[PDB]
């Protein structure tokens, strides 16, 4: 059956989804995620979109604001709207599968609502592809691929030049924050290859 | 995060072994989620953070994959030129261009809502800080507009059946991530994936650039530039967030450096020590690296030289002999509280003192603070992440290397003083400090061990569980939040692939309304603790033979 989704859990509760098409496969995935980690995923959704204060109060306002200033929702949405039917099926299925479990949860909360929801005083709401996408954007791209301290760096370089003079100051910055260091142990050995690009290390943009 | 991939020339009783230990911090419930997908072109098993559609750690019976953060420099900052007369505009390519802007409202439980505006330019969103009537800074990511593509690339790579099909997906992943490959035939590979900017000539990527136009990126570098290797002569691929390749520049973070001192050497050493390794020995590398003090190996020689000519009764000399006899592998005493040996405490005190006398003394306040951490700092809950060699220590290491360092010592961190004298003075501080605390009989020193906490708040500091759900583990271990190993073509099995992982505390985070905790709420916690692991199933028959429950849904889109 093209509509059949089988879920089999192993000795550790780990789910294996069996389905025929893209949408049904990820529907199953979303379904088990909602069974296993609904509260964790609900709060994750909120962290990545900056809507924690809605449920936890004033101590999270600054946090919410910082989250929102660090991305552009409409751009994320446009990336989703440009997705092919097959790719969309991944995000839509996943969101739908979660929704299927969430509907069952809010229909019979006396036995299915994770205790944390009663404890924090709110109930779970449905998901859309945007939400699924932001889990990834907020916890992977923003946590691990969004690092820079250039402003602080220029501040440090500026102090070094004030203390040691211009030429020496530049030299000390290249000593505390080198661009490259040839003695750095590398995952790819020198025998294999090297990076062919050379960079300015004199702040020549000024 | 660490990773070692052992190829055919170095695998024993197998053709390839992959062992990944991604270091995300420790949380309850688990940071990653175990999942198997079978259909629509997928056939995979493994586990992945926040249940992303794409499994970051897993295999498909033909190839296996993993990741560690790359930390390449894929973000630059553009100093936009503003004008009081044109609020909301910035100067770009000769014209006053209108910034993108949006209104947001923070609704607040039991509080008053707050409304504010977020601003963006052609370079990226505007930063709140460092704002002036004339200037605002935009954060420019090489991956801007490629978020979804990276998410899909991570999903589609799961269907790859060889190096060519896999690198095709790797070229679409735009975040700065190290990707690793291994396959049933014993092939192994690595790609420092991501989008990287094609910068103008003269653009120092560690410092901001004007946003008026002349410094705009040319575009993005092509995939040909991304560091990669397939079946390296060494016969192995090891990484611990260290540099991918010779002459490859790191992230611009002032606290981040790829230099002579790198924790990855700890892994290279164990892989080179044995010509071939079995799956069990490759797994054992987790236990060993998770207990290895990372500073011993770097400063011991310096410590020996300085005390080599002192009398036997010199207490400075004796702290060094202590270190010399030590393997640097910390173990817990029977008490579950202290370490069997005092080496880390010694190095910590000595290093803290060295930095304050050297790097710290040469940097103008308040930047000096950036270089004073010894890398042993922690709270009673223990480290929130991995342990690493501190930025100051890395700089200090170039200094004690003398002429063997390729980094010109523009200023002498030792300020004219002989290195030995400064090393001795720091040993003197260490002895005074430590002997005053533990007494003069070193052999009975019971110094504090680091412990580990699976936190109830997620990485953002937002509760993802109730406080009481926090889990504790006596022994801190500098290892992955999860560890998975995939072994291809194991000679002692009936399968062409075997795989294991550990997802602690457990697969499930569910607690019923009455407080009844799921059967899979904490069944992997003790396993994590003792470097244990459970099997990951892939084939229909394996999953079926190990089934605990089954459920069938009938649904139409
Ligand atoms: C934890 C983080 C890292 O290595 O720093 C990471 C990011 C992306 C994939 C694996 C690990
Ligand atoms: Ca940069």
């Amino acid at each position: 059956s093209s509509s059949e989704i089988k879920i089999v859990r192993d000795e550790y509760g780990m789910p294996h989804i069996y389905a025929n098409d893209t949408w049904h496969l990820f529907y199953g995935y979303g379904y088990v995620v909602a069974q296993d980690r609904l509260f964790q995923m609900e709060m994750a959704r909120r962290s990545t979109q900056g809507t924690v204060a809605e449920v936890l109060g004033k101590d999270f306002v600054k946090f919410d604001k910082d989250i929102r200033r660090n991305y552009w929702p409409d751009a994320i949405r446009a990336q989703i709207a440009a997705l092919s039917p097959e790719d969309m099926s991944i995000l839509q299925g996943y969101a739908d599968g979660m929704n299927a479990w969430i509907d069952k949860v809010n229909t019979n909360p006396e036995t299915l609502l994770p205790k944390q929801f009663n404890t924090f005083g709110f109930t779970p709401k449905r998901w859309e592809p945007f939400d699924v996408a932001m889990i990834f954007v907020g916890t992977m791209a923003n946590r691990y691929s969004d690092s820079t301290s250039e402003i602080d760096n220029l501040a440090l370089l500026t102090a070094l030049k004030d203390k040691y003079g211009v030429s020496q100051g530049m030299a000390v910055f290249n000593q505390l924050k080198w661009l490259v260091n040839p003695s750095a142990p590398t995952t790819i050995a020198v025998q294999e290859s090297n990076y062919p690009l050379k960079f300015n290390q004199q702040n020549s943009q000024t | 995060s660490n990773m070692w991939v052992i190829g055919k020339s170095k695998a024993q009783d197998a053709k390839a072994i992959m062992v990944n230990g991604p270091q995300f911090g420790w949380y309850a419930p688990a940071y990653t989620y175990g999942i198997g997908l079978h259909g629509a072109g997928y056939d995979v098993t493994g586990n992945t953070p926040f249940a992303y559609p794409g499994l970051v750690f897993g295999h498909n019976g033909v190839i296996s994959w993993g990741s560690t953060a790359g930390f390449g420099d894929d973000v630059d900052i553009f100093a936009e030129r503003l004008s009081a007369e044109k609020p909301g505009y910035y100067l770009h390519n000769g014209k006053w261009v209108k910034m993108l802007s949006r209104e947001e409202t923070i609704t607040v439980k039991n509080g008053q809502a707050e409304t504010f505006t977020v601003w963006r330019t052609v370079h990226g969103n505007i930063l709140q800080t460092d704002q002036t009537t004339q200037t605002a800074y935009a954060k420019s990511r090489a991956w801007d507009g490629k978020e979804l593509a990276s998410l899909l690339a991570w999903t589609h790579q799961m269907k790859a059946k060889n190096w060519q099909e896999w690198t095709q997906q790797a070229a679409k992943q735009a975040l700065t991530i190290n990707w690793y490959y291994a396959d049933v035939n014993g092939n192994i590979g690595y790609v420092h994936t991501g989008a990287y900017p094609d910068r103008q000539s003269g653009h120092d990527p560690r410092l901001p650039v004007p946003g008026t136009g002349k410094w705009d990126w040319k575009g993005l570098l092509p995939f040909e530039m991304n560091p990669k290797v397939y079946n390296p002569q060494s016969g192995y691929i090891a990484n611990w967030n260290n540099s991918p390749q010779k002459d490859y520049p790191a992230s611009d973070l002032f606290a981040f450096l790829w230099g002579g001192a790198d924790r990855v050497t700890e892994i290279d050493r164990l892989l080179e020590q044995k010509p071939r390794l079995t799956a069990d020995q490759a797994w054992d590398v987790i236990r060993q690296t998770s207990r290895q003090d990372l500073n011993l190996r770097l400063f011991l020689p310096t410590l020996q030289a300085a005390t080599s000519g002192l009398t036997q009764s010199d207490p400075r000399r004796q702290l060094v002999e202590t270190l010399t006899r030590w393997d640097g592998i910390n173990l817990l005493n029977d008490d579950g509280k202290t370490w069997q040996q005092p080496g880390s405490a010694i190095l910590n005190v000595w290093l803290t003192s060295m930095l304050k006398r050297t790097v710290v003394a040469a940097v103008p306040m308040p930047f000096d603070k950036w270089y004073s951490a010894s890398g042993y700092e922690t709270t009673q809950d223990g480290p929130t992440g991995s342990l690493n060699i501190s930025v100051g220590a890395k700089i200090l290491y170039e200094a004690v290397q003398g002429d063997k360092s390729p980094i010109p010592q523009a200023v002498d961190l030792f300020a004219g003083k002989p290195q030995q004298e400064v090393v001795l003075a720091a040993l003197e501080d260490t002895w005074e400090t430590l002997s005053k605390r533990y007494g003069n009989n070193v052999s009975n020193w019971k110094t504090p061990a680091m412990a580990l906490t699976f936190r109830a708040n997620n990485f953002f500091g937002v509760p993802q569980a109730a406080a009481e759900e926090t889990r504790h583990q006596a022994e801190y271990q500098n290892r992955g939040t999860e560890n998975d190993m995939i072994v291809f073509s194991p000679t002692t099995s009936d399968r062409p692939v075997l795989a294991w992982d550990v997802v602690a505390p457990g697969q499930s985070g569910f607690i019923a309304p009455d407080g009844t905790v799921d059967k899979h709420y904490e069944d992997q916690l003790k396993m994590y603790e003792n470097f244990g692991r459970k099997s990951l199933w892939l084939t229909k028959q394996d999953v079926e033979a190990h089934k605990e429950s089954q459920e069938v849904l009938h649904v139409q889109r």
